[PDB]
């Protein structure tokens, strides 16, 4: 019924970094944690449900809006989206009957950890989506006996055609003061779509990336108004990667202990976490913008601008950064 | 041990399903090809296509009626000459309770010259 | 406080459609068929669900916006088999009819109803024996019947309608 | 209770306004973005859907949100139990969106105490085919004589068979119409049957002869029996006595089988 904390917990994730070179995947990290909570149960269950403010009654209605927000993000060719799912379960595993046609189709796929285990992640990996060796050599060790693995594929292409390029063109632009701090805030759009991606300079950037939320970033997308403006935009290309297992403990943190993992409707022996790591990229050209993120969670492995993109109504943050 | 509805030449392929309880609500309804394909998903009004399907191919005409999900294949291939596996992903929402109810009614069609 | 009035709506031909005169439109309708109505209340409810026994009503939209939707078709034989023309009978007082008349429970028949042939027992004890080659539906249950029934009229014939048979046995 | 009345009027869309809802209590004090509507939708919202910012209502009339799409095209347009909407009581058809720290949960129990929300599901219009009127419409874009305003699973060239019912009568009473022949060539039993009785009321007319080029290869039996009677006491007829009851340029009455040997 609503997914308002959802792109919280992603948004959450990227403000505990302190670094400088950032393409943090809100919507990535956020889908793997919410949509983990099929396997838990007895304690694992209640925490997470006390996590995002969800009622146990409304489990269920929950991925309904998720579908729904998916297929909504496909409206053309020119500009569209993608998502997929991929899990792992060994062939050790004593798998309940009940689970292996109720989600079948959705994952699941049966291996062993001990013969050529990254080659098998790797095959699967390129069939679901486009991602190209997301996994790593040393991801897996003697203790290996689950895994997970999320996806997010993007495209689009501007609405103004463009013309440190200097381009003269009517469009929203205005001035935000957060807190005794002045950015000019320009708002670039798409084409035959409802995204966009937005553009912000200043100096002083804790203040400005401490405070963003995809509810004060409505609130910063308005005050935007159309009148001529004229601004200048560079091509280059970012890279980031990084850990979430330090920003994890105070979420979930039993998942992780293999004394507390209440872990009983997949499966009834234990089992257990350990980490999870992150390998984002975004690419900029002149007809528009291409970006691309993936995600693991498996045992081992000045005066600058911001950019961010974001669906207009729908609320779903993609990725963001600074350059 | 449903009867195998068959028709004829690139024509509206109408398949159908059926529940057995009315006071538990659905939360997903699925249209399978078996063993895993996921032809396509589907929920209320709104259709998320899987791979390569659009609606061309597909539709969802019981957009508004809850009792019965079908499908309206058009133009009819030998690639869609398949198990269909229908999907009623069920929950029960009198109180508060932890349950799944997976229901599936397989059916058939044969399409021939 | 503001205050805001709804600008003046535009009353599409929906709203207009009414269940009535329409019974030239609802009898033609196939299984599965969603023959979109007008907002149809629970004032006409039991008086349609008795003429259309063949039909359960749905609730499509808002306001009580329906449409009847057929889910069993079946041919009265007693009627339908024997008056080739009728395709949809009414039933005034115990009588079969051809116009539409009030009260008089609806009832159609299975089309091409020759094609199946639930009515061949029936004929049994020029119309229905011309639609032996119009046997292109291809269903098991219907060839099976189908040779019980040529058989029978093989022997039967050996040992006016088997005069006829044998002028329709030249190419069929 | 409620306090706040900072309508807060944007810049980039002047449907986006944001009402301030600030009501006594600290933690109730949240602007809202909600949206109102003043366009014309000749275009479209979604594919294959219409999503306006009016936010209907039960219990009121369900032409409200019919007057904002632009008429002939409006009439391939039908609707449906949208999803739940919020509204405001005193801005009838306010849809207000779903951000910030407003929840489903605090607004049900403002509502639920005080009634400044009104229930109801947006307006959601589906596209089909189109709709049809009355008896008359039937007799009219169904006899092929204005192929427009009217669903095209009519205007099919006779490729469905729920107009058959009505113009069997209308060929019955007058078979001058061209579009009656279409219709023969749509392959159908029930319309050889009705007509045929009128061919064996009158055979002399150039209608029976492509009858018979058309529909009997399929059904020889019930048109050769009908053609058989019609001679019977018509004997008048100069052609209907070679190899027929009363014993090359048409062979519209004779048997299929007497031109096949020559
Ligand atoms: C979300 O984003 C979508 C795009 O993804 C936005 O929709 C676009 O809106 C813009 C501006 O309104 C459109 O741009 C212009 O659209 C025209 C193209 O044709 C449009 O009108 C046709 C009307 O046809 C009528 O009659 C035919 C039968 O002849 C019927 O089939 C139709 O239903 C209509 O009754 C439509 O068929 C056609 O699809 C278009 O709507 C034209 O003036 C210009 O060339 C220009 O393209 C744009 O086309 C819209 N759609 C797309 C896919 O790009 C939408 O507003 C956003 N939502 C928001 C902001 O809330
Ligand atoms: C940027 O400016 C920050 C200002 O302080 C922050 O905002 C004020 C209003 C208070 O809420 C305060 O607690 C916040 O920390 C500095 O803290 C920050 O160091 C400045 N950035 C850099 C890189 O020096
Ligand atoms: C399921 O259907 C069967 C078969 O008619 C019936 O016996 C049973 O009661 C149904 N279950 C319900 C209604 O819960
Ligand atoms: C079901 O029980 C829950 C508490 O467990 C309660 O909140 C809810 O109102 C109950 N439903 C009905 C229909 O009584």
């Amino acid at each position: 019924y609503r997914l308002q904390g959802f792109t919280n917990a992603g948004i959450v994730a990227y403000k505990n970094i302190q670094d400088d070179n950032i393409v943090f995947s809100p919507f990535g990290y956020s889908f793997s944690m919410f949509m983990s909570l099929l396997p838990a149960s007895g304690n694992t269950r209640i925490e997470l449900l006390k996590t995002m403010d969800l009622r146990k009654r409304d489990l269920g209605p929950a991925f309904t809006e998720l579908i729904s927000g998916l297929a909504k993000l496909k409206t053309s060719k020119y500009t569209y989206t993608d998502l997929t799912y991929q899990s792992f379960v060994d062939n050790t595993v004593s798998i309940k009957p009940s689970y292996y046609q109720q989600y079948h189709r959705f994952g699941l796929y049966r291996l062993n950890f001990r013969r050529d285990a990254v080659n098998k992640i790797n095959s699967i990996v390129e069939r679901r989506s486009g991602m190209s060796n997301v996994v790593d050599s040393n991801m897996l060790d003697n203790n290996t006996l689950w895994a997970i693995i999320n996806t997010i594929y993007f495209k689009g292409i501007w609405q103004y055609p463009f013309d440190m390029m200097n381009v003269v063109t009517k469009l929203q632009g205005n001035t935000i003061t957060i807190d005794d701090e002045e950015y000019d805030m320009v708002r670039l759009p798409y084409k035959d779509a409802n995204i966009s991606m937005y553009l912000a300079i200043g100096d002083n950037m804790t203040h400005f990336t401490d405070s963003i939320t995809a509810a004060k970033l409505d609130y910063w997308s308005f005050q935007l108004g159309n009148k001529v403006y004229n601004l200048k935009l560079p091509k280059f290309s970012i890279e980031n990667k990084r850990d979430i297992k330090s920003i994890a403990e105070m979420m979930a943190p039993s998942m992780f202990n293999p004394d507390n993992a209440s872990f009983k409707h997949m499966t009834r022996d234990p089992l257990y976490i350990y980490k999870m790591f992150q390998n984002a990229k975004i690419d900029v050209d002149e007809q528009g913008t291409v970006a691309e993120a993936s995600t693991i969670m498996v045992a081992t492995a000045n005066t600058p601008f911001v950019f961010i993109i974001r669906h207009d109504i729908t609320g779903f943050i993609l990725f963001m950064g600074k350059v | 041990p449903f009867p195998q509805t068959s028709k004829k030449i690139g024509d509206d392929a109408t398949l159908s399903c059926n529940r057995n309880n009315t006071n538990d609500y659905v939360v997903m309804s699925a249209w399978y090809k078996e063993p895993n394909s996921i032809i396509l998903l589907a929920a209320k009004s709104d259709v998320l296509y899987f791979d390569n399907y659009t609606k061309d191919k597909i539709s969802y005409d019981s957009p508004y009626d809850d009792l019965v999900t079908t499908i309206t294949i058009k133009s009819l291939t030998a690639r869609d000459a398949g198990t269909y596996v229908c999907a009623f992903f069920m929950t029960s929402t009198t109180n508060d309770t932890d349950k799944v109810d997976y229901e599936e009614y397989s059916t058939e069609l044969i399409v021939n010259t | 406080l503001p205050k805001r009035d709804p600008p003046p709506g535009v009353p599409t031909d929906e709203m207009l459609l009414n269940v009535d005169k329409m019974h030239d439109v609802i009898a033609p309708a196939k299984l599965l068929e969603y023959v979109h109505i007008g907002p149809l209340a629970k004032d006409k409810e039991d008086k349609v669900k008795k003429r259309y026994p063949e039909f359960r009503l749905v609730n499509t939209g808002p306001g009580g916006l329906s449409a009847l939707l057929r889910q069993s078709y079946a041919g009265t034989a007693p009627n339908c088999c024997r008056t080739f023309q009728r395709t949809h009978y009414w039933k005034k007082d115990g009588k079969i009819s051809d116009k539409y008349e009030e009260g008089a429970v609806l009832e159609s028949c299975w089309p091409d109803v020759h094609d199946t042939g639930k009515c061949d027992v029936d004929l049994f004890d020029h119309q229905w024996i011309g639609s032996a080659f119009n046997r292109a539906d291809r269903t098991v249950e219907g060839q099976q019947s189908l040779i019980n029934l040529y058989n029978k009229m093989q022997t039967l014939c050996s040992k006016p309608i088997c005069e006829s048979f044998l002028h329709h046995l030249r190419a069929h | 209770t409620l306090n706040r009345i900072k309508i807060a009027p944007g810049i980039a869309d002047i449907r986006d306004k944001y009402m301030e809802l600030g009501f006594n209590y600290p933690e109730y004090n949240r602007a809202v973005k909600f949206a109102e509507e003043s366009y014309t939708y000749y275009y479209e919202t979604s594919p294959g859907e219409i999503k306006p910012k009016f936010c209907l209502i039960d219990g009121m009339s369900i032409d409200h949100c019919s007057s904002f799409i632009v008429p002939e095209f409006a009439k391939q347009y039908v609707l449906i139990h949208g999803e739940p909407c919020s509204s405001f009581k005193f801005r009838p058809g306010s849809l207000i969106y779903y951000q910030n720290e407003v929840t489903p949960e605090y607004i049900k129990d403002l509502k639920h105490a005080t009634d400044y929300i009104a229930s109801g599901q947006r307006c959601h219009f589906i596209k089909k085919d189109y709709l049809l009127g009355d008896s008359d419409s039937v007799a009219k874009c169904c006899s092929k004589t204005n192929t427009k305003h009217c669903p095209k699973i009519f205007n099919n060239n006779y490729k469905t068979e729920h107009c058959d019912d009505f113009m069997t009568g209308f060929c019955r009473n007058d078979p001058g119409n061209p579009n009656c022949l279409e219709w023969l060539r749509a392959k159908r039993k029930p319309a050889m049957s009705t007509y045929s009785d009128i061919c064996s009321k009158h055979m002399d007319a150039r209608y029976c002869s492509e009858f018979i080029r058309i529909i009997r290869p399929d059904y020889f039996t019930f048109g050769d029996t009908a053609l058989y009677v019609f001679c019977n006491d018509h004997k008048g007829n100069r052609n209907c006595w070679c190899a027929n009851y009363p014993k090359s340029r048409d062979r519209k009455w004779l048997y299929y089988n007497q031109d096949v040997q020559r």
